[PDB]
């Protein structure tokens, strides 16, 4: 499934992000945290075309409601964190954790979209599988990496 | 192949799978919608949240429960939450799984069959079946005799059953549980200055009151020592770090439960009803229902409210009898666990309302299936 | 006979059941009862179907109707025993003489339930011994261990 394996290495990223939030990962400082931020952008974007796609591939009063809300917010995310790092970049070459905790805000932000988004995505594709269209898109529920919800503790 | 089992309260949804042994799916049964200004693009596109989706971003959305007092008063919103049963929180197809649906008794006709209607209508079930949420919770407790007090978010009721007999005449179905005690306690947190009006805020008090009310063994001696002392003062901490103490509404809000006439009610406390739908039984079989009081739903969950209940009753009943009250740990969980019992049971199987029946008969097949 | 035996060491079961009630018995707490009820249960199923083949080998308007009754309930039963053992199962995983009582009065109606089961199956296989069916089952009223009953006292 493309969306799942887009979606599971931006957590890839993202996981990068918080780990040098915690001050012990695989980036050194504000620079690659910049890059990671245009990287994770950059896969939010081709999230925002397989988004389109499932959901054009939908009836209209059906499950692309919540999922265009979804698209819309993964959009703004994307955005404001590619403009955000370009700004903070000038800002480095002219002249800061606290600085990446702007684009790692922005990152939080749209990885829960994107996980927002998976789960839309599953639901309006399980739900309208033989609707035409959503079978060129050949999602059949299984590529899907849907594990069974686990028990609730009776007692607690 | 395998049946749901999706236990509609009034104020949790507990949904799973038959056969086993605890939900899968246990969240809030509200609907919130946003009331406040959407100021960035794209942020305000969703205009409905469901279950914790709606808990989570509750400071800015309006709560509503489409059921009260386990009528289902909202179809669209209820159509909501079941779609977000299946789909985002059990995540199967409903048109492969038989559902097991749950009642209160003494409920309008037109509640159920508007249920039967949604699933075979709008959710294409293979199958359904409306079971009384009494009767599950003592399928949960491994009895087929005794009464069954359930309190859940909307109703208390009391059904006695013997050897797997029910005596119809003696349920009683009360109008008062959890979240009348919620408001209770929401008006007499007014004493000591804590004015939470918000739907939000009414969620705050339920967790208040989940966490720091109990039942008093003794309500007049417990005033008293109240009264006295600061010994049962508990504070909480609210969301935004302010912190409250409460007194005496701790065990004030669980007593309207045996003193329905705090929040102007003129029925009878939950003991004195257990004792009316006892003695409403042939004489025969009122010893056994006495020594089988099973408690289910989550009203009965307060601390103490097992002891004040058999002290009560035994009160009320003579001196010889054997008044055992039975609350298992697990009771907020019972009817779900005994619709799990039964819709897993082999004999059962001819006893769901399949979707050719529904096409022969109508809705109106529910009262004479179920 | 078969139906004798397992009908008797379930007994055993639920006489050891009762020993742990009484608080002196080879069950030291909670688990041994819930694996004791899950035992009992499994043989439940057994002398379920040892039930099925009795009626099954009968006529229709006989002495199987009050046996197919007695089998319902041991389904019933024995169902309930092996949910509410796994629900004390998790239970107990996760935070009890109370709860053994739940499992004690379900093992007590199945047994209840079986030993009208074994009686109702010696009805049914003396009284109609030579059709056919019945005597592939070989059940001779003599594998069956019936005392006589015992003589009523004359005077109370
Ligand atoms: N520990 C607790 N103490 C007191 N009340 C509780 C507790 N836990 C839950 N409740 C109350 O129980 C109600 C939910 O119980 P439940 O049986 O799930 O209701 P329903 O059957 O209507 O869904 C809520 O109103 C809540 O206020
Ligand atoms: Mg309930």
């Amino acid at each position: 499934n493309d969306i799942i394996v887009l979606a599971k290495q931006m957590c890839m990223i993202m996981m990068e992000m918080t780990d040098f939030t915690r001050g012990k990962g695989p980036l050194k400082n504000t620079s690659d945290v910049i890059s990671a931020a245009k990287k994770i952008a950059e896969a939010g974007s081709r999230m925002d075309k397989l988004g389109r796609t499932i959901a054009d591939h939908c009836p209209d009063s059906a499950c692309k409601q919540d999922l265009l809300a979804y698209l819309q917010r993964i959009a703004l995310y994307c955005h404001q964190l590619n403009i955000c790092s370009k700004v903070k970049a000038e800002v480095q070459n002219l002249g800061g954790v606290d600085s990446a905790m702007s684009l790692i805000q922005a990152a939080k932000n749209l990885m829960n979209a994107v996980v927002q988004t998976v789960k839309a995505s599953y639901v309006a594709s399980t739900k309208y599988q033989k609707s035409q269209g959503m079978a060129s898109l050949n999602l059949p529920a299984v590529s899907w990496k849907m594990k069974a919800p686990e028990k609730k503790p009776l007692v607690k | 192949t395998t049946a749901l089992v999706c236990d509609n309260g009034s104020g949790l949804v507990k949904a799973g799978f038959a056969g086993d042994d605890a939900p899968r799916a246990v969240f809030p049964s509200i609907v919130g919608r946003p009331r406040h200004q959407g100021v960035m693009v794209g942020m305000g596109q969703k205009d409905s949240y469901v279950g914790d989706e709606a808990q989570s971003k509750r400071g800015i959305l309006t709560l509503k429960y489409p059921i009260e007092h386990g009528i289902i008063t909202n179809w669209d919103d209820m159509e909501k939450i079941w779609h977000h049963t299946f789909y985002n929180e059990l995540r199967v197809a409903p048109e492969e799984h038989p559902t097991l649906l749950t009642e209160a008794p003494l409920n309008p006709k037109a509640n159920r069959e508007k249920m039967t209607q949604i699933m075979f209508e709008t959710f294409n079930v293979p199958a359904m079946y409306v079971a009384i949420q009494a009767v599950l919770s003592l399928y949960a407790s491994g009895r087929t005799t005794g009464i069954v007090l359930d309190s859940g978010d909307g109703v208390t009721h009391n059904v006695p059953i013997y050897e797997g007999y029910a005596l119809p005449h003696a349920i009683m179905r009360l109008d008062l549980a959890g979240r009348d005690l919620t408001d209770y306690l929401m008006k007499i947190l007014t004493e000591r200055g804590y004015s939470f009006v918000t739907t939000a805020e009414r969620e705050i008090v339920r967790d208040i009151k989940e966490k720091l009310c109990y039942v008093a063994l003794d309500f007049e001696n417990e005033m008293a020592t109240a009264a006295s002392s600061s010994s049962l003062e508990k504070s909480y901490e609210l969301p935004d770090g302010q912190v409250i103490t409460i007194g005496n509404e701790r065990f004030r809000c669980p007593e309207t439960l045996f003193q329905p006439s705090f929040i102007g009610m003129e029925s009878a406390g939950i003991h004195e009803t257990t004792y009316n739908s006892i003695m409403k039984c042939d004489i025969d079989i009122r010893k056994d229902l006495y020594a089988n009081n099973v408690m289910s739903g989550g009203t009965t969950m307060y601390p103490g409210i097992a002891d004040r209940m058999q002290k009560e009753i035994t009160a009320l009943a003579p001196s010889t009898m054997k008044i055992k009250i039975i609350a298992p740990p697990e009771r907020k969980y019972s009817v779900w666990i005994g619709g799990s019992i039964l819709a897993s049971l082999s004999t059962f199987q001819q006893m769901w309302i399949t979707k050719q029946e529904y096409d022969e008969a109508g809705p109106s097949i529910v009262h004479r299936k179920c």
